[PDB]
Order: structure tokens, then sequence, then C-alpha cells
């Protein structure tokens, strides 16, 4: 599986990396 | 103990009950106790168990082996006399025949000692046919401890529901039972006790586990599980014998056995399949074009000039009388009445028609000219003790009687494709 | 032996097995053959305002609820129709208008129902192993092929 | 007949032309056959299982356990398709539902 049997953190950094680029581009403003 | 709870594991609340209604010897119960279950099996073998444990004096009859009142009431005191003391009565018979003198006559056997103050069970097999006759013996044996004034209670085992034999003027009120259901936990551990000595139990119950799952949609008596178990041993165990599988694979034995239960669960509620479906095909080394055992009405050995009896009636039952010329003369005028599709035609039954229809159809389906002699019409009333077509109720006379269908087109279309014929494009309903 | 005293347990446990629905409880140990047969007539009888009908008229809709569904082993053959619809006829489930027709075949039935429109969907929440592609089928009206 | 046979085709064609796909996939022309059968008419999500499971359990030539004790072997060729963000805390108790109707 993911949580219980195999890829435990190959499967995790996905969501990791786009959490990451998400709190990056916060400050990318409406009207810009 | 091991016919009494083994059979069924789900009765761990129904044994205090009845043992708190028999008490004692001296301990007295209700006239009547109703107990309707399933399958009319389940209630039926416990109670040949339980009664046979704790030795009490107890009869079987049955409702539906004698029509009249005569003969129901004599087989009561037949199994009566033989018990109604310690020795034998010099084996002599009861001439009787009357309902009033059945509660004077029993009050005069049960005075000896072993049924004075003793509980008698009379158990009515089969309590769903009383109906039929008069309505005045149903409660009879729910008033019977006020006109006896006798220990006895009177059991009933039948498959219809209480609130259906109700009388015109009312009768007692008892208590009605009602069996738990088979449970999906409880029939899997009944279905494995019975294990053969040649096995185990656990690499005997994996193979009830695999039928259980694909037979619950379709089946839910325990008892036919029981003779079915059975019959696929000699049809399973063929990698044990070989020795090309050994003990304890549950995981390789379901891809060989797939293809040979395709074609055996289409059959269910059918003992019909045992041994002599698959020896059929064995004599039918030429042509193997005929179907024997598996669907054997739809390729069957059929006459000349008989066949074309049951396709050309099978139009006279579902077709008007005057809408007909269609098929015949086309050089009238028709009217496109749509061409009401969903109406009541050809889904209502076989229409009623005499014998001036089937004067004018065979005579086009043929090729060549045919005379109608003797054993033309042999066809009309041979074919009804064949069961293949019925009566319009009573007999009729001469003057040209009435006849309807019986069975549908699910193998007139298999004949016609081998004497080269098409009934498809000859049906009304299908434009 | 084992009761000294009296309660109000013992009271009532006694009420409720003499006062249980009698017409509801025997649809609870059947398989998926009969339970689906009696929900059929049901949809039949909303569109059929009170009117006989023979058993025919179910064969049609057996054949329709096969679409819309994988390829798989669900699918029967035909003559298991007859054979489970045989098995109300044992339980008093269907009644004849009055006459019951002795040379009738397994086409001529015009047979109805007994029961109602009311204890039939209270007794679904309750059935043991309810599948997800059966009971919606029971709640709609049928509105898909 | 043959005049919808050639409308199928162009669903196909054009199915792709969103996407900036050259040559077709199977992959989409499945995608218009769903609707040709729902033409005449939570549970669309119990239909892409189904159909989903069916094309994995017919090419595997040997057989293991992965019956009660590898519930986990069923998401294997499952997760090879996942490649969002919900679809692994909220979805990880949704999968041990929908293999319950096989057990009952």
């Amino acid at each position: 599986s993911a949580l219980k049997g195999v890829s435990q953190d190959l499967l995790e950094r996905i969501r990791a990396k786009e959490a990451q680029k998400q709190l990056a581009q916060m400050t990318r403003c409406p009207e810009q | 103990m091991p016919h009494l709870e083994n059979v069924v594991l789900c009765r761990e609340s129904q044994v205090s009950i009845l043992q708190s209604l028999f008490g004692e010897r001296h301990h007295f119960s209700f006239p009547s106790i109703f107990i309707y279950g399933h399958t009319a099996s389940g209630k039926t073998y416990v109670t040949q168990t339980l009664l046979k444990t704790l030795e009490l004096p107890h009869v079987f009859v049955n409702c539906v082996e004698c029509f009249t009142l005569r003969l129901l009431l004599e087989q009561i005191l037949n199994k009566l006399n033989h018990l109604s003391s310690s020795e034998d009565g010099c084996s002599t018979e009861i001439t009787c025949e009357t309902f009033n003198d059945f509660v004077r006559l029993f009050k005069q056997v049960t005075t000896a000692e072993n049924l004075k103050d003793q509980t008698v069970y009379i158990v009515l097999d089969k309590a769903e046919y009383l109906r039929d006759m008069e309505a005045n013996l149903l409660p009879g044996f729910l008033r019977l401890q006020e006109l006896a004034d006798r220990n006895v209670t009177v059991l009933f085992l039948s498959e219809i529901v209480w609130e259906k034999f109700r009388p015109n003027t009312g009768c007692f009120e008892p208590f009605v039972l009602y069996f738990p259901d088979y449970s999906i936990g409880n029939l899997q551990k009944i279905l494995s006790h019975d294990h053969p000595p040649e096995y185990s139990a656990d690499f005997y119950a994996a193979y009830i586990n695999i039928l259980l799952g694909v037979f619950y949609t379709v089946c839910r008596d325990l008892k036919e599980l029981r003779h079915l178990a059975v019959l696929n041993f000699p049809k399973y165990c063929e990698p044990v014998v070989k020795g090309e599988a050994s003990e304890r694979d549950t995981r390789k034995l379901w891809r060989n056995i797939e293809p040979h239960l395709k074609k055996a669960m289409q059959t269910v509620y059918l003992r019909e399949i045992s041994s002599s479906q698959w020896e059929k095909l064995q004599k039918d080394d030429t042509d193997p074009g005929q179907l024997k055992g598996l669907s054997a009405h739809t390729h069957v050995e059929l006459p000349y000039y008989s066949k074309f009896i049951l396709i050309a009636a099978y139009l006279a039952s579902y077709n008007p009388a005057r809408t007909d010329k269609r098929f015949f003369l086309k050089h009238h005028g028709k009217i496109k009445k749509t061409n009401h599709e969903k109406t009541s035609n050809h889904l209502l039954g076989p229409k009623p028609f005499p014998l001036d229809r089937l004067l004018a159809i065979l005579y086009s389906i043929v090729d060549s000219r045919v005379a109608p002699t003797a054993n033309i019409f042999s066809q009309i009333t041979s074919l009804v003790t064949l069961q293949l077509l019925t009566l319009v109720g009573h007999d009729d006379q001469l003057d040209g009687p009435k006849y309807k269908c019986t069975v549908s087109l699910d193998f007139i279309r298999a004949i016609a494709r081998t004497v080269n014929f098409d009934i498809i494009k000859y049906l009304y309903d299908f434009l | 032996a084992s009761h000294p005293f009296m309660t109000a347990v013992d009271l009532m446990e006694a009420s409720q097995l003499c006062s249980m629905d009698s017409k509801a409880n025997i649809v609870h140990g059947l398989s998926v053959l009969e339970i689906c047969l009696i929900i059929a007539m049901k949809h039949l009888n909303d569109i059929y305002e009170e009117e006989p009908f023979n058993f025919q008229m179910v064969y049609n809709e057996f054949q329709k609820f096969v679409q819309r569904k994988a390829h798989s082993v669900y699918n029967f053959e035909k003559p298991v129709v007859m054979k489970a619809f045989e098995h109300l006829q044992q339980l008093e489930l269907i009644k004849p208008m009055e006459r019951t027709s002795g040379n009738s075949q397994r086409e001529y039935q015009l047979m109805k129902l007994l029961l109602d429109n009311t204890q039939i969907m209270n007794a679904l929440q309750k059935y043991p192993n309810c599948p997800t592609d059966v009971r919606q089928w029971a709640t709609s009206s049928l509105s898909w092929l | 007949t043959v005049r919808q046979l050639e409308s199928m085709i162009r669903l196909s064609e054009a199915m792709a032309r969103m996407h900036c796909c050259d040559e077709v996939q199977p992959k989409h022309v499945k995608e218009a056959f769903r609707l040709l059968n729902k033409s005449i008419i939570y549970c669309r999500i119990s239909n892409l299982i189904v159909l989903h499971l069916r094309k994995v359990e017919e090419e595997e030539d040997e057989s293991a356990l992965k019956r009660s004790e590898l519930v986990n072997w069923y998401l294997k060729e499952i997760e090879s398709e996942i490649d969002s963000e919900e679809e692994l805390i909220n979805k990880k108790r949704i999968i041990e539902k929908v293999i319950h109707r096989l057990t009952h």
C-alpha cells in the first residue's frame, strides 16, 4: 500500500513539493 | 445433541423457550401452539429429534394423506393405543366417524396411569390444507382444553402464516412462535460439520466457503447445499487422486475448476443434474448437433407433417380473427393503423381458436399439396396427451371445438433452422 | 431456577415477540432472486393503477436490468426465473382474481400482490447484506435503461 | 447503423483536439463510449471502480494469496494513476469500503 505497505517516502514528497510552491506564490496578487 | 443443535447452530434462543413450556409431567400448556417456519424442513427435522430425546408421549399425523375427516381422527387413535398403557390392547381397532364422539372416546383412552397426569403432544404435520374441507375443524383444537379437559398440546408445523386461517366467527388466540432465519455466519458452520473421514477439519471447510459466495444469491435453504456439495466431490477431487496438487492449496484449485462450474451453476433447485447429463454426449459420436440432457426439449424428434402443426397453431392464438389476410391475399387495401405497441396483444395469453383457422394455413407453409387423410388429423388429439395444447375448460362437442396453446417460441426457432424455415418474419407483433 | 424476584425486564421482552410485523420479517430469510421479484411488481403497480397482470410481464424487465453493468458472472439463464417465482406460490404471497385455471401454464396467471407500499420500503435498511447496485434500483422509479 | 458509426469516430478524433495530442489513444475513445450507453436516461464513483478492476484480473499467468491477508495488493495497479493530493488520506479509508461488496 502506501501507509502500511511500501512507498513510505516515494509517495510522500509528491504532496510536499506541490505544497511548497503554493506557499511561495501567495504574493502573486490578483491585479498583477 | 448430535441432531438437536449440530444441525442448526442458531437455536440458542429457542431451546430455553420450548423447555420452559414443558416443565414436568403434571405441567400444562396451551391447547394449540402455532409455529410456522421456512422450507418446511428446518422445523420438522428439529421436532423429530427434540421429542425423541426427552422420551415423551407424542404422535405424528398428516392432513395431506387423508382428504376426509373420518380418516384423520382414526389415525390418531391408531398410534395412541400402542402407548396408552404399559401393554398392548390386544391390537383392537376403533370404528368412529362422528366428530362429536372424538372427544368422548379420547377421554376413555387417556384414563390409564401412563396418560393420567402427563402432557400429550399432537404434532400436525403440514397444517396448511385444513381450509379445503370444512370451516368447523379449525376451532376444534383451539378449545380442546375445555372440552376434553386433558393435558393435550397440539403442535403446528405449517408454512403459511397464522393470519390466514381466521374463521368467520373467530377462534382462540394462542401463541405465535417464529424461529429465527438462517444466518449467514451460522450457515457456514453447519454445512461443514458433516465432514467425511477421508479428509480433516480445516482442509474440508475450505471447499465450502468457495461455494457459499456464489450460491448465496441463488439459493438460501441449507438442505439444498447439503445434497449438492456431495455431487461436486467426484468432479473436484481429481488433482488430489492424481497427486499433482499437495495439501493446503486453496489458491490454485479455483483456476482448473472454473470452466467446470460455468455449465452447472445455472441449474439451481434441480436434482436432475447428476451422472447422466454428460453421459448422453457419449452416445452422440455422429452429428453432435442433438442436445440431450441440457435443454433436451429444444432438439427433439418431430414428424414431417407434425412439426408444422406447432408452428402454424402458434400464430392462431395471438392474432385477431380478422387481420389475417396480410399473409395470403396481398391484393387487399391496407389502412396503416400505426405503421399501440405496448398493448395486451401477444401478452395476455393464447387466444381461443376453433378448427377453421388450421384448415387454411397448413396449405401455405408446405411446398406441395397435402391430402387431409386419417393420419393428417391424428396430430390434433395425439398432441393433447403430449401436453402441447390446452382445451377451453370443459370438453366440447364435435361441431368444431376450440383450442389454445401451451409452449412459446423457445424451441420453434431451433426446428425451423433444420428444415429451412423462418418464423420470425411471420409474427404480427414484430412489424 | 435463577430468578428470585421480578423486574421490568422480563415483561417487556415477552410483549414484543407477540406484536412484531409478521408480514415483514419473512423477507429476511431470502436470497436476491425472490427479493428482486417483489420489488419488480411494486414498480409495475405505480404505472398500472389497479389492474391484474400475468407473470410474462415480469420477464420483460428482467433482461432490462442486465444493461449498464460490466460483463461478469451475475447474469443468469432463463429457467431460474420461473423457479424463483414459484417459491412465492407456496408462501401464499399472490392471490388469483377468483379462479385458478387448471390448464394454465407458465404465462397465464393474472396474479396480483398481497402486500402494501409502506412496509416494503421500511424493510430495506434492516435486511442483512444489501448490495449497492440493487438498493438504488428499488428506491428509484426506474429512470435508466 | 452507418450514420451513427461515422459520428462516433469524429468524437474520438475531437476528444484529443483540446489536449494537443497528435495520434489518437485508446484512453480517449472510451470516454465517448460511456455517453452512448447513458444517452437514453455518488453512484458514478462506484461505476469507475468495477470497470477498472475487470481489466486487470484477466492477465495474471499465476495466482497467489491476495485474498484476505493481502488486501493491499489491489492498491498497486491503481496508485500509478494517482498523482493529486487528497487521494492519499481521505481516500485511504474508502478502499476498505468498496472491497466490502465482495465480502459481505
